RNA sequence: UAGGGAAUAGUUUAAAAAACAUCUGACUCAUAUUCAGAAGAUGGAGGUUCAAUUCCUCCUUCCCUAACCA
RNA sequence: AGCUACCUAAGAACAGCUAAAAGAGCACACCCGUCUAUGUAGCAAAAUAGUGGGAAGAUUUAUAGGUAGAGGCGACAAACCUACCGAGCCUGGUGAUAGCUGGUUGUCCAAGAUAGAAUCUUAGUUCAACUUUAAAUUUGCCCACAGAACCCUCUAAAUCCCCU
RNA sequence: CUGUUUACCAAAAACAUCACCUCUAGCAUCACCAGUAUUAGAGGCACCGCCUGCCCAGUGACACAUGUUUAACGGCCGCGGU
RNA sequence: AAUUUAUUAAUGCAAACAGUACCUAACAAACCCACAGGUCCUAAACUACCAAACCUGCAUUAAAAAUUUCGGUUGGGGCGACCUCGGAGCAGAACCCAACCUCCGAGCAGUACAUGCUAAGACUUCACCAGUCAAAGCGAACUACUAUACUCAAUUGAUCCAAU
RNA sequence: UAGGGAAUAGUUUAAAAAACAGCAGAUGGAGGUAUUCCUCCUUCCCUAACCA
């Protein structure tokens, strides 16, 4: 319980579609920017971390 | 006379609760009866008398089910008898 | 927003004021709000007082301005000294600030003999000069304005038209 | 007044039938206690002249405590009913045009009462030769006594005053009441000097 | 029989430091006190970690508690 | 509150001896109930015989009244409050509820014994499994070869699959 | 000490008790009381005799600026050597 | 112990209820003025207090109480220990298999960011719930990557409800 | 967890200075137009949550 290493964050598409997916990242690393498939536009686009959902 | 849920949460205890009106002793004057009465009233009664423009109008206008007072109904009979005679 | 500073700003806004002389010929000042407004009339009246209360024809018009020098955000702006010469410099002039920081600024405008139009122009220049510190539309910068001579009481000017 | 509502829904009874009330329908929640509401004013028509509220025929909005506990019981005011409004409205036409005489406004009576019991200190400077005229004297009411006097209303003794002394000013309030106030011409002292000299000293 | 805790210099404590004891010197006629120096330790065994008194495990010594109802 | 606990009003009783002062001693009436035997459906739902404690006092006692069960009263024994008070009695809610025990009424025939899972659950339930009835249409059981692992010490008895 | 108790298995070392002590209260027309701090009430302990030691950190109570208070609840030490 | 303050008491606010008061630190440097004082170098702006109790409403803190509960396994109960998940032996060869039996572990971590979508056929911890593997297809990747349901044994939590 | 606020020398303050602690010494970190403007992150505080 006390131990804490990673966190769950919401990655939001930069295409304006509003599509989001959750990923795990290290707490001590910088905010993630990822290239991920967006179903709305049907092609890989940039995703940027917005909020931390919970501590993993 | 009713019940309440503690902290307005239904999942908490149900308690007995009585809400009492704030009572005031005031003096009123009747034009038709030309007499002053010391009557225990509520702030609502004072508001209703103001909207009727006097005690006489309030007593004469208000139906029995809204007066909710035997004394009020006796005043009505007194005023009506003086008007009738 | 400290309670006292913000509450006074609310209070000073509350002070009532009225347009035109009341109907009554003779009326106690207490019974009616402040009345005299127009900047032109105000200068003319200050000259009238000078004649009635025998005093120097030339006097310093120490316009005191209750300028909301605070409440830009919940964080308040600070007192500075934006120096600009008036259109007709009286016989740059510093816009000094209050020591108590109650937002009133004692800033001479013109000598009494200066023509109403010149004093009116001198007034408008300061209005822009004072807002220079916080010329934001976010927070209103001016509340009240009292145009007083040295030996006369302050008169509540209608500064609202001249604000922008 | 306590206003309550039920926690539990009451089933519809339909036309001409009484609701079926379970014991659960006795559980109430406090919607509002109307004693804590902001107080509204009571609109009354004055019959006599009250010191601060107004004068006969004036529609005044007073605190319910004042009207109920003082004005209405003592006959100073009446309810602003349609009928009373008409009765007083008819009077205000007769006063304006008819035989009924015009009467002071609320402020007029207040000034008259103050002007009856006040003395004007017309401070005049020693250095400059001064002649007392209605306009100069009018200024001193504002500064000293706080009264805003129109220049035309003032009637001076009509003897030119250039020497320190005592005289009389006859003030007319709204054209009906003429008051004669004591006049004390004195050497002018600046506000700061006069307050430090006497108010602070004693 | 069951359960919890503890082990640090010769001694007693601390989170690898102090105190004395021990040794060296100075002061004293000499001793003590004092002053200036010096050394010395993480019960045992095994393992993780670059690094373990400080993370775990078994054993030894000791302490404390429980060992009942008919 | 006709028993009993405490209280209120107004009553009553207390020989003899010692000391003569007594919440003093001896000792009747009277109150209590220490010890033993008897009795144990008894004479008695607490008694009898003897023996004992007290007996002018915080004594005993007749009469009427008061305090009532979420309570009273108590020199606290969890005493006593109409023979049974860890909180009276009666009536009602009430056919309280009981996974617990007991009981469950004519004749005759037939099929019929049981992997387990979860559960404040292991004195019980629900789902599986087994068991019963009716119906549908097609394989069920027994089994020939061939076939189902290396790592590892018992190279086990066997099983699985399976046409005929 | 006399006294009191489990009517119906306990009469006692249990309770009460004179005494001692702590706490609360400055007051009247229904108890207390037709009373007024040498009083009244809430408790502890148990005549008398010699005494009643240390502790207010914790809990409680009181008091507020720290704090006060054990005849309040309670507590009242080790290891090694000579 | 959980839940609660209806009730009682205190305090706060609201509600209700009358009015008493509204504010003073110059100074001439020059000049004027017989004084007393004035001109210039500011003589502005600006209201405060405030009704004791009783009663009612809403809060807060206490007191005194109320309602309800006090898990299971267990070579009787208690004490101790244990309660879910995975690997191995017992259980030698399809599956399954217990003891407060014998041993060792888990309550993550790391790399991806198509751990995208969709869909035949199957497995299944003896029920259910849950869990597991997948051709083809779409879209990607791709003509160097034991590339296509990531490495990994377990590495985990239903419904309601809450947040969004 | 949510916002609010805060961060100066080892420590505590000031507008780049003093005081303590031991002549050294600082503007939590990063980025941008500089303790003094803004932004993200770390640490801490405050306040409210921490239900099912
Ligand atoms: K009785
Ligand atoms: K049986
Ligand atoms: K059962
Ligand atoms: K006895
Ligand atoms: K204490
Ligand atoms: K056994
Ligand atoms: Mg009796
Ligand atoms: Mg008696
Ligand atoms: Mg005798
Ligand atoms: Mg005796
Ligand atoms: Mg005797
Ligand atoms: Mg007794
Ligand atoms: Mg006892
Ligand atoms: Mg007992
Ligand atoms: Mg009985
Ligand atoms: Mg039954
Ligand atoms: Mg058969
Ligand atoms: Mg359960
Ligand atoms: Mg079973
Ligand atoms: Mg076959
Ligand atoms: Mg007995
Ligand atoms: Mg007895
Ligand atoms: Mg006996
Ligand atoms: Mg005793
Ligand atoms: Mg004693
Ligand atoms: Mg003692
Ligand atoms: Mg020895
Ligand atoms: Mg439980
Ligand atoms: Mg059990
Ligand atoms: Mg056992
Ligand atoms: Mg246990
Ligand atoms: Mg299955
Ligand atoms: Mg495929």
């Amino acid at each position: 319980k006390s131990k804490s290493k990673n966190i769950l964050v919401r990655m939001v598409s930069e295409a304006g579609t509003g599509f989001c997916f959750n990923t795990k990242r290290n707490r001590l690393r910088e905010k993630l920017t990822l290239l991920h498939y967006d179903p709305v536009v049907k092609q890989r686009v940039l995703f940027v971390e917005k909020k931390k959902i919970r501590s993993l | 006379l009713g019940q309440i849920y503690a902290n307005n949460d239904k999942l908490s205890k149900r308690l007995k609760k009585v809400w009492k009106p704030q009572l005031f002793e005031r003096e009123f004057y009747s034009e038709i009866l030309d007499k002053k009465f010391t009557v225990t009233v509520t702030m609502r009664t004072l508001d209703l008398i103001d909207e009727a423009y006097g005690l006489d109008f309030y007593i004469l206008k208000t139906p029995k089910e809204d007066l909710c007072s035997k004394f009020g109904m006796d005043l009505k009979r007194g005023m009506l008898l003086r008007l009738a005679r | 927003t400290p309670d006292e500073k913000k509450d006074e700003i609310e209070k000073i806004k509350a002070y009532p004021y009225m347009e035109g002389e009341p109907e009554d010929d003779v009326y106690l000042k207490r019974l009616y709000p402040r009345q005299i407004y127009e900047v032109e009339k105000a200068v003319h009246l200050l000259k009238k007082f000078q004649i009635l209360d025998f005093t120097s024809p030339k006097q310093s018009v120490y316009l005191d301005l209750t300028l909301d020098m605070a409440l830009g955000k919940k964080k308040n702006v600070e007192p500075f000294t934006s120096v600009l010469s008036l259109p007709y410099p009286f016989a740059g002039h510093e816009i000094k600030v209050d020591e108590e920081r109650e937002n009133f600024l004692q800033t001479k405008i013109a000598t009494l003999d200066m023509s109403s139009d010149q004093i009116a122009a001198n007034l408008q220049a300061v209005i822009n000069e004072v807002c220079r510190h916080r010329p934001l539309n976010l927070g209103p910068f001016v509340v009240r304005a009292f145009l007083r001579s040295s030996t006369s009481e302050g008169l509540l000017l209608k500064i609202d038209p001249l604000l922008p | 007044t306590v206003i309550v509502e039920r926690w539990w829904k009451v089933p519809l009874a339909g036309e001409g039938r009484k609701p079926r009330l379970h014991r659960r329908h006795r559980v109430y929640k406090l919607v509002e206690d109307t004693k804590h509401r902001p107080k509204e004013n009571l609109e009354l028509i004055l019959t006599q002249s009250v010191e601060n509220v107004g004068v006969r025929g004036d529609l005044v909005s007073v605190k319910k405590s004042l009207g109920r506990n003082r004005l209405l019981p003592q006959g100073l005011a009446v309810y602003a009913s349609p009928e009373n409004k008409k009765l007083f409205e008819e009077e205000k036409l007769l006063r304006q045009e008819g035989k009924l005489e015009k009467i002071q406004t609320k402020a007029g009576e207040a000034t008259v009462k103050f002007l009856k019991s006040c003395r004007l200190e017309v401070g005049m400077k020693n250095n400059v030769k001064w002649e007392l005229n209605p306009e100069i004297v009018a200024r001193h009411f504002f500064k000293n006594l706080g009264v805003v006097v129109a220049p035309h209303t003032l009637k001076l003794p009509e003897e030119p005053i250039t020497r320190w002394g005592e005289y009389w000013c006859e003030v007319t309030v709204n054209g009906l009441d003429t008051v004669r106030v004591p006049m004390s011409v004195v050497n002018f002292e600046k506000p700061k000097t006069k307050r430090y000299k006497y108010w602070l000293a004693q």
